[PDB]
Parts: structure tokens; sequence; C-alpha cells
RNA sequence: UUGAACAGAGAGCAUUUCCGGCAGCAGAGAUUUCAGCUGU
């Protein structure tokens, strides 16, 4: 019950700012306590966790934590840790883009030139490699190891397990950055058109097309929590779209000049954009302000990428750079480069590397181990990066050590509980709510019958009008507002009592301002007006 | 799945372990993933009494570790909550679920028999006949379950009615091991000496007899000759006369055998009437079994029948004072076999004087019984 | 430095004998698990499309069917797959409703059988086999209740005198028939309403209230000494048999065809009437309805209890029975046929899971209860994935998209239309009502639950 | 309700323990025909709790000629009281399935508070058994049932033929 | 993907993951399947220009029947093609709409017209043959295999001098001249 | 329908009756466990 996990494991609800009904009294406590009891036993499974997440922690002061070498790594791990730490060297198609799949399992290599190759990075399986002539871009898996989608010269291709051509995308004209939404079945796709499209992917069937109406589209990151998708402009306009509007659900003014990558945690809480106006800036995602804003980078940080467990590498050119705890919201975890005296309240790097005669391409971590794999302009190259890499992962989500048959039916039943593309809103805890109209006090038709009646008396009680009031400054008066608001042309009788109304009011401010100032005394209501009525 | 049930079933114990602060966080993880590959080898497929074998003695060393670390950590001998017995619990219920999964293993089921006599004041006599009822009833067959059943009740809570009830439907289940029949007699002798030497005691202090064995000493020769003849010759009795009698002489061997065993293994009960209880299996043996015991063959143990019936009071020590008392009982008997049989009352003559001569200032009188028997 | 990385072991996750399942190590964190809403959302829904493919209610016609349409059926309650039927030419039958054949059939009457049940017969003088004889006795318009045993393939302990055991005899004719749950008593309804024991040739005693005739008739179950009746003056009388007398009596706007009692809480009725729905009144204060189960189009005629006593089944006169469940008030399931007219005598098995109805076309009919439920027995996955799924439509139940299917029955032509203009002509008298509420100074509210109770003998304080 | 099961078989006689009721009313059912031929959805129905076996050919030979003529042997009424429990004789006997009506009277002449119940669902319950046999046996028998079988059945027919080898 | 049981079939209809509607049958990787074409936009390529002859003609025709605008196009554009060999005859101006397509244009290039003249097997190992260099129209070598060979110009493909299937050819009829190379 | 005596089952329901607190010691079972009495 007490439970020193529990905060991650709460679900948050709704708040007004109980009852009397006994049956819905105990229907209600019996809910309290199932939740309470379902919180408990969910956040008491810490204990039977497996592994553990790595670290490097530097046991002296002479020792920073960021000047260890990969060669220093790979003698102090295991042998089949420097073995997962690969090195491919392809030196004559292009920059690589390096994309893994969404379990560590197989990864994908696009060469700029022609070549794209999918493989078991682990195993030494290769089980597609094509050299398609023209200049590919991007590239990402779309469910499985089984469907690739490549953005190639112009057209989106769309090709099976062992490379043969399945599709190709008439619409997705220039594809630059691709991404997959794997609970929604979605390929989502922006490049030199300033337009995004979303490609249903089991059916077949292109679910929107989006105006980013801001020229070509810089960076693109998918929030893994809601499956909104944060674009990156020219304008160094972050802009959060849903498949559903075809507007922006936000727009952040990030950075100066473009915008050069975006990344998003797996929470869905924090977002790392670079800029090309050297500058890094971390943002929170649920409220949209600002935590962190590094500027003056030596050189404008190409890529940026988030790990499982909150790390932040960085790479400005040939470095990467990685920084622990970083998304945090106390200044005190703000990247910088060099602790100025030993200042211990400094976030000084927690490794960093020199891709030394190139320039990398894109980072991307391995999903369940503790690897940073970078393409740059030769090949790929794992890195050790010990504190990156969520060590204890749920088999019945997604599974490094999947079998054919756990993956056809895996397959089948990820297809079947495939999601709709409408329900990615901003937040997933809203589709079991109520309208945010509708009122929340549920109408028991005793009120229904009493909206009727006010409604059947608008008329001769002026309910439906603003009340009189002379003593709210007559400039702004509320009645002159209203007909002001309407078109001066009409007339309907609405209009008529309101100004009737509005006569009224000014003639209680007439007789307020005349007692006041003392011209009359109280009220001698017009002596022979009160005689006179009656007709 | 269901590993998840039972490795979230134990998390309460080491939450009661982590506030009694014996064991840490990063070592309760550890006991926990070795409960982890315990549990999905246990109830996955493929599984093996051996794995559940090697859980039992898993979770009996961490509780041992655990009790070790209680008396080392608090200076207690048992931290009166939920930690102490719940992997007692635990290794009880690994072994129910081996049983009812297993359940041709007896090796297993004593080892759950052993445990859960031996778990102590903790346990329950209705706890252990509840899995006694069960491997009763899966195994009718096997009768040294129904030996170390009666043993328990009575070498341990001595509820004599309920021994009995034990023996009487076990020999209801399998009347043709005379292992059952001849560990009745067992407990019914080891009952009447109980019962007569309290008897004695309550006399210091301040009816029935071995006729119920005898009753059974009756009906187990019955019973046990109509399933032997039952038994052999299997399928039919499609015979000639000959092979009818061959095999009637061949029962008679086997019974009258087991039933010398019965006297080897009836003598040893020296606080009652040894002589008379065995007078009455020597009377028994004295009537036919349509098979002429000393008027035909069988002739041989007719004259092992008067050797035990000669040495029946001839059971004494070196201190002869009943021989010289009774030494004319043996020649009597000796003249009688001397006046009927030809060959036999050589045998016995020659086996009389070598007992004489084994079973022999004192050596006076053993020259007066060397000229006795001479 | 000290540097530790993430090690998998590779024997913790993919086994080492190949005859054993890999494991499952698992991680029950939402950031792991992230569209929690949408997912179970769309579990709903797609259970609820399952429902609607699963949902295949006819289990099968009984027999060849009566040939005059069925007007009785009772089922024995001791007993889970015994029923007895009785026509309207006399011939009535018992059932074994497994092989959904008749143990027997015996042209009962010369009239109608107009009503009949079953007994375990306690005469002082003979003790009946139950185990190998069934009882059944019926009542009928040529002034006869006849009681009949039945020669039964329940048991084999045994190893014959199947008909008529006795004939009781009337002056009148007789309608209903109901059985006491113990002490050999039974009670007919007819021009007059009497009180009965299996051993004597003559009613014990007569419990009118008044020289009105009487149509229905039950026992109460549990509580077990409590009449019901349903009188052609629209009324409905209690009779209480610890002081033999009736007890009180409530008249409504139109006669009520049937009554049944709860099983479950043993004071609680529904009566079946000819408004065309059915209203779920309480034994200890009859001044008011407790539910009303409005879903009908025309005059409903039978109305039975589950045995768990949670959902009421109606049968009326539109061709349709219906399903409805005691907390609602509404339907939940209708079951019709193109081959199925008039349906007259409704019962729910004793299982809770069969429903069976008899028609006036001749023929006995079983319906599933949950008509999406299967009937073999079911492993621990699908048990569990079974009423998870079940769950997951309770809680989502009324969101829009998946109300709208879990809502939807193909109703046939005529229930269609007369649903849609009952529809219209119910919102024209509200609002005519709230018209002349508006201008009318004395007009109350009655509660839908008083608004046809027009009396009650023995007035509440 | 069908509380106890009893098959008879070459090795010996079974007494299972029912676990869960199959449909009475939908018994002619797809489904419910179906899952006696599914183990996993039978092995949730049927459970052995006794196995007593035979001594040999000669008490097989015996028991089958017995169970032939619908006759509770010694073997049977010892299995039967030790596993049926002390039901009343006028009030909720206990509840046995057998496969023979006319083993049924035997069975309550010895034992009156037992009713023997041998209608199509005890029936199809006892095919089940026999469909699946050794699995259900937990592995506790010993001998080859095929050859088991395969003895009996030549025994019984020289038996019932009178079969001459002189 | 993994023959989903009827209960999936019936619940998930339109998923297919291969065949979409966009891709309209796979014609395109069927014609250049049949007449071997070897890079993925030639279909798209000639597409655009049976679009452009398509909605020409479809405009031409809502022209009013009888005046000589309207005759006179659709008859230079009939002569083109036919001419081009793209049409096959001339007969009628709804051979605009219905008989230009993709596969026409296909069917007049040159690795098929290698074939329907005898000059290789098949249209595979004409493209290898004219990848290899072997074929000339007129005077000049050509190279690739797109190349679209018109009415006229069709009397022109011959091989090259010197080469070894022009050897083969004439040394099989024993009419092999060495004189002139070949 | 009730009661008696008898035979049970473990399958229910409690509780302030003791124990799961230590020494002295015998006895039983493979250096450890179990089986009762004199004061806490």
């Amino acid at each position: 019950k007490e439970r020193e996990n529990q905060n991650k494991f709460e679900r948050s609800t709704y708040t007004n700012n109980q009852t009397k009904d006994k049956k819905l009294r105990a229907g209600l406590k019996k809910i309290d306590e199932q939740y309470k009891k379902a919180v408990s036993s969910a956040a008491a499974t810490d204990y039977l966790l497996p592994e553990s997440n790595g670290y490097l922690e530097p046991e002296n002061e002479l020792e920073k934590t960021f000047k260890v070498q990969q060669s220093e790594i790979k003698s102090s791990v295991d042998v089949s840790t420097a073995n997962k730490a690969l090195d491919l060297s392809l030196k004559e198609f292009g920059p690589y883009h390096i994309k893994y799949a969404k379990n560590g399992t197989h990864l994908l290599i696009t060469g700029r030139k022609g070549h794209v190759a999918s493989m078991d990075w682990r195993k030494g399986q290769l089980r597609a490699e094509l050299f398609l002539n023209e200049t590919c871009h991007s590239a990402t898996y779309l469910q499985n190891e089984q469907y690739f989608a490549v953005a190639q010269k112009k057209y989106t291709f769309i090709y099976d397990h062992e490379g043969t051509e399945l599709h190709r995308l008439k619409q997705h004209i220039e594809a630059r950055h691709l991404d997959f939404l794997p609970y929604h079945y979605l390929l989502v796709t922006a490049g030199e058109t300033g337009w995004l499209k979303y490609h249903d992917v089991s059916t077949g069937q292109l679910v929107s097309e989006l105006r980013t109406k801001a020229g070509p589209t810089m960076a693109m990151a998918q929030n893994p929590w809601n499956a909104v998708m944060h674009l990156g402009h020219s304008n160094g306009t972050v802009s959060l779209w849903s498949p559903s509007m075809p507007e922006p659900l936000v727009k952040l003014l990030s950075a100066r000049g473009p915008v050069n990558s975006i990344a998003i945690d797996r929470s869905g809480y924090y977002m790392a954009t670079t800029g090309a106006d050297r500058s890094m800036k971390i943002w929170d995602i649920r409220n949209f302000k600002q935590l962190h804003s590094v500027e003056s980078l030596p050189t404008p940080g190409t890529n940026v990428s988030i790990s499982d467990t909150g790390l932040l590498a960085l790479s400005r050119g040939p470095h990467v750079t990685l920084w622990k705890d970083a998304l945090k919201l106390s200044g005190d975890s703000k990247p910088c480069f060099g602790s100025m005296g030993g200042n211990p309240h400094r976030n000084t790097p927690y490794m960093s590397h020199l891709f030394a005669g190139n320039k990398v391409e894109n980072l991307g971590f391995v999903p369940f181990e503790d690897l940073l794999g970078v393409g740059h302009q030769t090949g790929i190259t794992n890195l050790i990066v010990p504190g990156a890499g969520e060590a204890n992962y749920d088999a019945l989500e997604l599974n490094p050590f999947e079998t054919k048959k756990q993956r056809q039916e895996q397959e089948v039943r990820t297809l079947l509980n495939k999601l709709p593309a409408d329900t990615i809103t901003l937040d997933p805890n809203s589709i079991g709510s109520v309208d945010k109209r509708s009122s929340t006090i549920r109408l028991n038709a005793k009120d229904l019958a009493q909206t009727t009646m006010d409604a059947n008396n608008k008329a001769k009680t002026n309910s439906d009008i603003p009340d009189v009031k002379p003593d709210v400054k007559g400039k702004n008066s509320g009645l002159r507002s209203f007909l002001r608001k309407k078109t001066q042309n009409v007339i309907d009788e609405r209009k008529l009592r309101v100004q009737k109304q509005l006569d009224k009011e000014k003639n209680i401010r007439k007789r307020n301002h005349q007692i006041k100032q003392g011209l009359i005394s109280e009220d001698h209501k017009d002596v022979i007006e009160e005689a006179l009525s009656r007709f | 799945s269901k590993t998840r049930y039972y490795l979230e079933q134990c998390i309460p114990e080491m939450d009661d372990l982590v506030e009694k602060g014996l064991f840490t966080k990063n070592e309760v993880s550890l006991i926990m993933k070795k409960r982890t590959d315990f549990e999905h080898r246990l109830n996955s497929r493929g599984s093996s009494i051996n794995d559940y074998i090697k859980y039992i003695n898993y979770e009996s060393n961490v509780n041992k570790l655990r009790a070790k670390r209680c008396k080392r950590i608090l200076q207690v001998k048992k931290t009166n909550s939920l930690s102490d017995w719940s992997i007692q619990q635990r290794i009880g219920f690994i072994y129910q679920r081996g049983t009812n999964k297993f359940p041709q293993d007896l090796k297993f089921w004593a080892m759950y028999l052993n445990y859960m006599k031996a778990r102590g004041n903790q346990t329950s006599y209705k706890k252990i006949h509840n899995i006694y009822n069960q491997l009763l009833k899966l195994h009718p067959t096997n009768v040294d379950i129904w030996i170390s059943c009666a043993k328990y009740e009575y070498e341990v809570h001595a509820n004599f009615k309920s021994c009995r009830n034990i023996f009487q439907n076990g020999l209801r289940f399998n009347p043709d091991v005379p292992k059952l029949w001849y560990e009745y007699v067992k407990f019914e002798l080891n009952f009447i000496t109980k019962l007569i030497n309290r008897r004695k005691v309550m006399g210091l202090i301040n009816a029935l007899r071995g006729d119920i064995a005898l009753t059974i000493f009756d009906v187990c020769m019955k019973t046990l000759g109509k399933h032997y003849i039952n038994k052999h010759k299997g399928y039919y009795a499609i015979s000639d006369s000959k092979m009818n009698i061959e095999l009637n002489k061949e029962t008679l061997n086997y019974l009258f055998s087991e039933s010398l065993r019965y006297i080897k293994l009836f003598d040893e009960f020296l606080d009652l009437e040894r002589d008379y209880l065995i007078n009455h299996v020597l009377q028994f043996w004295k009537n036919d079994m349509y098979d002429l015991s000393l008027r035909k063959d069988l002739p041989e143990l007719y004259l092992k029948t008067v050797m035990i019936d000669i040495t029946l009071n001839i059971r004494y020590m070196p201190v002869e004072k009943l021989d010289i008392d009774q030494l004319q009982l043996s020649v009597k008997k000796y003249f009688a076999y001397i006046s009927k049989l030809d060959s036999a009352s050589v045998k016995s003559l020659k086996n009389e004087y070598r007992s004489y001569l084994q079973d022999n200032a004192e050596d006076d009188p053993r020259y007066k019984i060397l000229d006795l028997i001479i | 430095m000290k540097i530790k990385t993430i090690k998998r072991s590779a024997d913790d996750y993919v086994p080492v004998k190949s005859t054993q399942e890999s494991q499952m190590p698992r991680n029950l964190n939402p950031e792991l698990h992230p569209f929690e809403r949408a997912r179970e959302y769309t579990k709903a829904l797609n259970a609820t499309k399952l429902e609607r493919m699963f949902a295949k209610p006819f289990v099968g016609q009984l027999g060849y069917g009566h040939r005059d349409g069925v007007y009785a059926i009772a089922k024995n309650y001791g007993s889970l797959n015994k029923l007895a039927t009785g026509s309207a030419d006399g011939v009535i039958k018992y059932w074994n409703m497994s092989t959904r054949e008749e143990f027997v059939s015996f042209k009962a009457h010369y009239g109608l059988v107009t009503g009949l049940c079953v007994t375990q017969p306690r005469f002082h003088d003979k003790k009946p086999d139950l185990k190998s004889q069934n009882f059944m006795l019926s009542c009928s318009d040529d002034k006869t209740v006849k009681l009949w045993s039945i020669n039964v393939d329940d048991y084999s302990n045994k190893n014959n005198e199947e008909g008529l055991i006795r004939t009781f005899d009337g002056e009148s004719a007789f309608q209903g028939i109901d059985s006491h749950r113990e002490n050999s008593t039974f009670a007919t309804g007819g021009a007059k309403i009497h009180l009965w024991d299996v051993n004597r040739l003559k009613p014990v005693s007569d419990l009118s209230w008044g020289a009105d005739n009487i149509t229905s008739l039950k026992f109460n179950q549990n509580e077990t000494d409590i009449l019901a009746s349903t009188g052609s003056d629209n009324s409905i009388v209690l009779y209480d048999l610890r002081t033999n007398s009736p007890t009180q009596k409530i008249v409504q706007t139109m006669r009520t065809n049937a009554i049944c009692w709860n099983p479950m809480e043993a004071f609680n009725f529904v009566t079946a009437n000819e408004d065309h729905n059915a209203y779920y009144y309480d034994m200890r204060n009859l001044s008011r309805s407790l539910n009303v189960f409005k879903d009908h189009v025309s005059a409903v005629m039978d109305v039975d209890f589950s045995p768990t006593g949670d959902e009421i089944v109606t049968g009326s006169y539109d061709k349709s029975i219906r399903i409805y469940k005691t907390n609602h008030g509404h339907s939940r399931e209708i079951y019709h046929t193109k081959r199925m007219q008039h349906v007259f005598q409704v019962k729910y098995s004793m299982d809770s899971k069969y429903i069976i109805s008899g028609s006036d076309d001749g023929n006995v009919r079983l319906w599933r209860s949950k008509a999406w439920e299967r009937s073999n027995v079911k492993t621990t996955r699908e048990k569990n994935k079974l009423e998870y799924d079940e769950k997951l439509k309770e809680r989502f139940r009324h969101m829009p998209e998946i109300k709208r299917i879990s809502r939807h029955r193909h109703v046939p032509q005529v229930i269609k239309k007369a649903q849609e203009i009952k529809n219209i002509e119910l919102s024209s008298i509200k609002r005519r009502e709230a018209n002349e509420r508006r201008t009318r100074k004395d007009m109350p509210y009655i509660s839908e639950r008083k608004k046809q109770i027009v009396g009650t003998v023995h007035k509440y304080e | 309700p069908i509380e106890y099961l009893l098959f008879e078989e070459p090795t010996g006689y079974a007494v299972f323990k029912v676990k869960l009721q199959q449909d009475d009313i939908g018994s002619r059912l797809k489904e419910v025909q179906e899952q006696i031929n599914d183990f996993g959805a039978f092995t949730k129905l049927i459970e052995l709790v006794s196995f007593a076996p035979f001594k040999g050919a000669a008490e097989a030979l015996e028991n089958a000629n017995d169970i032939s003529e619908g006759l509770v042997s010694e073997s049977l009424k010892a299995i039967l009281d030790l596993n049926l429990p002390k039901a009343s004789s006028k009030k909720k006997n206990i509840t046995l399935a057998i496969s023979d009506k006319n083993l049924g009277p035997s069975i309550k002449e010895e034992f009156p508070y037992v009713d023997c119940i041998s209608n199509e669902l005890a029936q199809d319950l006892i095919r089940g058994v026999r469909l699946h046999g050794e699995k259900l046996f937990k592995g506790l028998q010993s001998g080859d049932l095929e050859r088991a079988q395969l003895g009996l059945g030549h025994a019984y027919s020289r038996a019932k033929v009178k079969f001459s080898v002189q | 993907v993994r023959k989903l049981k009827h209960h999936e079939q019936k619940l998930l209809k339109k998923v297919d993951f291969l065949e979409w509607k966009q891709d309209q049958g796979h014609r395109d990787t069927q014609v250049m399947r049949t007449y071997h074409i070897q890079n993925r936009e030639d279909y798209h390529k000639y597409n655009r220009i049976c679009g452009d002859i398509r909605r020409l003609a479809n405009k031409l025709s809502l022209l009013p029947p009888t005046d000589p605008f309207r005759r006179k196009h659709e008859q230079l554009l009939l002569d083109k093609l036919y001419a081009m060999g793209v049409l096959t005859t001339k007969s009628k101006i709804s051979d605009l709409e219905n008989k230009v397509t993709v596969s026409a244009i296909c069917r007049r290039r040159l690795p098929v017209i290698m074939h329907r003249l005898k000059m290789a097997e098949t249209i595979q190992d004409a493209v290898k043959f004219i990848e290899q260099g072997h074929v000339r129209v007129g005077p000049n070598l050509i190279n690739d295999p797109a190349y679209l060979v018109t009415r006229n110009m069709e009397d022109y493909v011959t091989w090259v001098d010197n080469s070894k299937i022009k050897k083969t050819l004439l040394r099989y009829r024993n009419q092999i001249d060495d004189f002139d190379f070949s």
C-alpha cells in the first residue's frame, strides 16, 4: 500500500475544480477500492522485474565520465555486447540512414546513392539488399521485419521481406521523412512538398493529406505516447499534427532559422529540438512550457535522439554527445559542456565520440540494448552507451526473442486491434470521456422541464436579454454591445426589447446621476405620471 | 499465464522480508529470478518431477538461509509474521502440485509424506489423512503404502481401531501379498503385547488373547491358497488330474513354507503365551488340506511339523531344568516316529541328536545328555 | 570506472530444451503500454461485433410438435431436461429436451388442455418411485383435472402403468393449475379457484374473492404458501394458505395474462398483461409496480423468470419473445422467426441457459438465453478471454459507436412498423400533456409505475 | 448430476471424479459433441481419482465375465467402497455413471446409496474416456493396454466357446 | 498473412498487404513483365503520353461532328500514331480512346521489334543482345532497349557487321564470306 | 416429527483455554531435529 513507485502507475482523472444515493455511493466506493488495489498490485511487480539498467559511474574525481573511449568500453564489457557493437564500412554508396526495428532485432540501412539493406544485425543474416539506382533518402520498417518503406527519388516504395517491390505510392510525391504509427498502422510521410500524408498500411488507403503550408518539412518525429506527429519547418516552428484535424493541433515557436531535428521521449513528456541557429531546446509537451534552452552550440546540432531511459544524444557533425538526466525540470539539469571549476550543479556530458573523418547522418538508439547506432558517411556504427536501454521489456508488446509463430500471431493480433486514425488526440485519455460541451451534471428531466419553462418565458421576462444595470459605465454597457454586434439593417423583436431595456437603463442612469449631483431629491416620482397611469 | 500468477503470489512474503529487514531488495530480486525459472519450468510444457524436486530443494535452502539470517540479523528465532510459515506453505504446495501432476512417483509421494510428517507441530494430521487418502485411492495395489499408513497411525498416534481399519481395507484390496498378512499379524501381536503389558503395569500399580491372530491366520491360509491355485495354471483349468494334483501339492509347499516363516517370525513375542500361539498354528498344520500332510507328501514337512512340535516346549536355554522335566516327551515323540516312519525316523533321530548337540561341573550333565541321546 | 551494461544471458529468455514454452518477461509500465483507452475501446468494439456475428439463438424445435398449438407448458423443477406441453386438442406430451423427443404422449382431454404442471405426489400410502416415474397433472375444459405418471430414463436402478393414475373432477370448467412445491397440494382456477390435494377427490377449500372467474395461478417458490391469481376483471388477487384465505387484490387497467414469482427474492412477482408491457410488482406493497418492462407491441401472453432471478423472458401476441433484464425496464433481446406464430407460453429452463417457447402453430422451440454463448466447456484461456470481453463491453456499453451495434437487431416488418407508429403516438401524447400542463393548474405527475393501477383493496398507510 | 464415473478396462477398474457437468439440454449440439474428441476440453470435465488394477489374466478373465453378465465382483466392490462416499439410502444418494443399464441394479443391490446413471450423457462421458484412455490415467498403469485387450479378447472367446487344446 | 480464421476474415475484410487499390491491379508490373521493361518509370512515362492522347481525343470528340477542325485534327493524330506504330490501323476514331495503350507503345520498342522480326528468340534475349551491342538501326549502333522503332525505321533494324551473331547465321547457312569481315 | 445411544467426516462456525516465550533433565529419530515434567 505504501509502494515508493506508485506515482509511475497512477492514473489521472477528472477534477471539477459527496452523493446521497446509497447504491451509487457503494458503486463508487467499490470503484475506488478496485482502483487502489489494482494500482498497488500493479506497482508491486518491480520485485519481479528481471534485469537492471546499466551505468557508468566515475568512482573518483579525476575520472570524467565523458573521456571514456569506446575501446575502454569494449574492453570492460562482455563479449556479447562487444560483438553487438558492430561497425559496417560501406564506402561508395552515400551517407547511410539507419533505422532499427521496433524491437532490437533488425536493422535497415539506406544509402544516399542507392543502397538499401534489411538485415539481422546480431545474426549475420541479411534478408534484403537492393541497389535502387536512384537517390534514396530514408526508410522505415512497417510493422515487422517483413515490410519496409523506402523514400526514393520521388515516390515512396514498399518492399517485402526479401526485397521484392510490393507498392509504388502514387501520392507521397517527394517524401524525405518516413515514420510508422504501429498501433494505428499508419505510414506517415513528409517532405519537399509541404504536405503531411498518412497511409493506412493494412487496407491500403490514404487516411489524410494535410497542408503543412510552411514549405518543405525539415524534421519530423513521432510522439510515442499519443501518436501525434511533431514536424519542424523552416520558420523554427514545430507543429503538432493529427490526421483528424486539417490544421496543427499545436504550433510551437522553437528556434530561429529552421529546425534541424526533433526527438520525443517515450513517455511523451519531453521533446528536444535543435535548430540551425546553433541551439538546442528541451520542451515540456504535456504543458508546452520550454524547460531548457542550450543556446550557442559550437556548431548546429544536426541530429537529436532520446532513448528509452531519458538519455539525450546530440550530433553536431562528427561529434556525438550524450547527456544523462537532461530531461528534467530543474535548471541544474540543463546540458552544458564543461563544469567551470568542478561545479556539481552542472550537467556535463554523459559521454562523447568523434566520428573523426566523416559527418554523421542520423542517430537511433537500439531499442532494448545499451547501444546507440549512428549512421554516417561510410556506413553504420553502434556505440556502447551503458545507461541507455530499457532492460526489462514487456514480452507481449514487442519481443526481441520472438519466433516465426509468435510473429504471425502477434501480427494478426495487432492487425485485429488496430486503432482507428480518428482516435489520435493530444492525449489518449480522452476517448472514454464525455464531450467538453454537454454539461457535467446529468439532467434528470425535471431540469429539462425547467429549461423548456424558461424558453417559453424568454419573452415577457427577458431571460435572453442582458439585464438592466445603469452602473456599468455606459460606453460599454452590454446592451449597446448587443445592438452594435447585431447587423444594423434588420429589425427583430429581440433587438426591439433590448432597445427598450437600453433606453430604460439610460433613464435610470439619468436619475442616479441627477440625485448624485443633487439637482433633485429622493424619488418624487412624477406625480402626474403616477396619476395618469392606468391609461 | 499462470507462472505470472504464482510469481506474484510470492511477493507479499518478500514485502515482509524486506520490511523485517533481513533480505535487501537487491537479493530479493535474485531469489525471485530463480523462483521465476522454477515456476516457468514447473507449469509450462515439457516438465519433469526433477524440476519439482529441484524447486523444493531450492525453497528449503532459501528457507534455511532465511532462518539463519533472521537469527543472525535480529537475534530472534522467528519474526512472528508472514515470512516464517509462507515458505513452508509454498513447499507444501509445490509438493501438492507435483503429486497431482505426476502421481506415478512413489518417491515423490514419499518425500511429500516425510516432509508433511516431519514438519513438526505446524502441520495437521487431517492434512496427513487427506494425502494418505488420495495416495491410497490412486495406488490400491502397492501394499507398502498401507503398511506405512498403519505404522504412522500406530507408531506415532496409537489409534488401534483405525490401524485395524487400514489393514482390513488393504486386505479387501489385495488378499494375495503375504507381506500384508504377516504385517497384520505383527500389528495384532504388537497390540496384544502392549495390552497385556499395560495389564501387568496396572496390576503392579494396583478374554482378549491371540485368538484374533489365529482367525486371521485361518483366513490368511484359506485366501492365500485360493489365490495361488487361481493364479497358477492361469487362464483356464483345462488340465488332467496329474496337473491338478501336482499343482495342489505345489500350493501346499508354498503355503507351508510361508507358515514356517509365520512361526520363525512368530516366536519373538516373549511376553505372552508363545507356546499357545504357536500351538494353534501347529494344530492348524496338524489337520489335512486334502493333500495328506502326515498320510502322504509334505512328509519331510511332516517331519518338520513333528520337529517343531518336539522343540515347541524345548525352546529353552542351556539351563535344562525344563529339558530334564520333559525329555521323556521328546523321547516318546521319537518313539512314535520310530514306530511309524522308516527313513524319516532315522532323519528325526539324527536331527534330534544334532539338536541336543547344538542347543545343549555342568559337563557331567552334558555326558548325561549325550548318554540320553545315545 | 565501473561499467555495467544490459546482459540478456540468452537462457532466461529462449529455453534450453525444445519442448517447452518461451518465457514472457514482463513490465507493467504504462510507458511500455501506451494507448490504454483506445486499445480496450477497440477490444470492446470488436467484442460487440463478434457478439453480433455469434448470435445464433435457435437451437431446435423439439419433436414434430403438436397438431393444434401449444397453449400450456410446464417445466419440472428438479430435473433439467424434461418438459411437459399441452396442445389445444387435448394431446399432452412429456419431452426429453436432450434428444428432443417425447417420452410419451397422452390424449388427455376432449376440450382444450388449459393448464398443466408437474408434481411429486405425496400419497400417505404409496411411495411413488420418483427416480423412475415422473408425474404431471393437467386441467381442462371438459371439467377434469387428471394426474399422470411417466416412465423416465434417467437412472438404471430397476430391472409400466403410465396413464391416468387418478381423475379429479369438478362442476365447472378449469382454466389454470399450479402445484405446491411440498405437501401434495395444488390449486386450480376456472369459474372459481379451488385448492385440492392429491389424495381426496374433492377440493380441500374454495378461495374465491368474488364471483369473478380466475384465469391464472402461480404458487410461490420459496415462501411456499402464497398463491397469486389473475382474474378476468383485470384483477390480481393474492392468497395466503397459512390462513387459507384471500389476501389482497388490486385492479389494473387491462387484464393480466400471467404471473411468475421471483425465485430469488420470494415476494416479488412479474405480471404479463394486455397493455403490451410487464410489471414487476412487490407483494408487501402493491400500490406501485417496482419495474415496468415496456417493449412489446401486442398483448403479452406469458412471462417467466430465469432461475437466477436476474432476467425475465416474455412472449407476446406479436409473434416474438423478448428477454428483459430485471434492473432495466426495456428489452435486451428479441427472438422471432417466420414460422413462429403468436407465442403463448414461454418458460426459462432450469439451467437458466435455455428458453422454451410454445407458439400456436404447434411447435415448441429451444432458444439460447445469451444468443452468443456456446455450451461447450471452455479452457481457461478462452474462459478468461470471454469474461474479459464481457467486462469490457459492460464498461464501454454506451459509447455511441458500440451502443448502436449492440442495440441493433432485425425485428420483423409488422413489429417494426407497429413500433415506430407507437413511438410517434407516444411523442404526440407527451407533447399534448406538456401543453395542458403549461396551461392548467392542478395537473399532478403520476409516475409510470402508478399509471396503471385503478385500485387496491386494503389501502396502505 | 453425474458426480463419479466407473470405467472398467482390461487392466483394472477406474473411478473418475466429474469436475464439470457437460451440458444437458444442448447435449446434441456441435460444440458439446466435439468437446469429447478434444482433450484440452475433456480434461476440464473428467479427472481420475482411482485405478485398481487386476492381479493377472486369471482375475482379468473372471472380472470380464462378471462385467459381461452384470455382476459386481469383489474387486469392483472393494474399489467402490474405497471411493464412493457414504450417502443416504433415502435422500440424495451419491451418483455413479456406468455404461451398462443391467449392471445398474447389481451395483445398487450392494451399495444402496448409489444411483447408477446410464443415459446418453454418461454414455458419451464413457466414450470420452474410452477415446482418450492412457492419457487420462496420468501414466499410472503397467502394461500395454493394446496387448491386454488382445490377450483378454482371446481369453474371453476361448472361454465362451470352450476351446480345447487336448 | 497467417490465413485468417473465419471470425478474423469476417472482422477485417479490407485488409490486404500486397494488392491495394491505388496499384490498379499491378499493371505497371504486369505489362513491364510482359515486355521486359528495364527501369521502373517507363510504364508511367508512357502512361502520361497515353493520357495526353486520350485527353485530346476526348476534347476533340466533344466538338460538333461536322466541323473541319475536329475532322482534320482527328485524322492528323490518327495518321501520326499509325506512322509511329502505336496504332495498328487508322480505320476508326474510337481507336484513339480504346486502343491507345501503354502496351501498344511498348510493343513498338526495339527488343520487341527484334523479337517480332525474329532477330532474337525472346524479348529478354533481344534486350541482352542490344545491351551487348549487336544491333544497329541504319548505320548507327543502338545500345538502350527503350528505343522506339517507327514503321519506316523498322526496315533498318539489322545487326552490326563483324558481329558474332551475324557470323554464326551466315555460317549456319554456310554462306559466310570472310572477305567483307563476316 | 422428535429423542436416545452408537458409528463417523474434515466438509463448515467460533473463542480468551493452552501452546508456536527460557533454563534443568531423561527419552526417541539422522553434529542437528523431535517427544513431558520443576519456575518464569
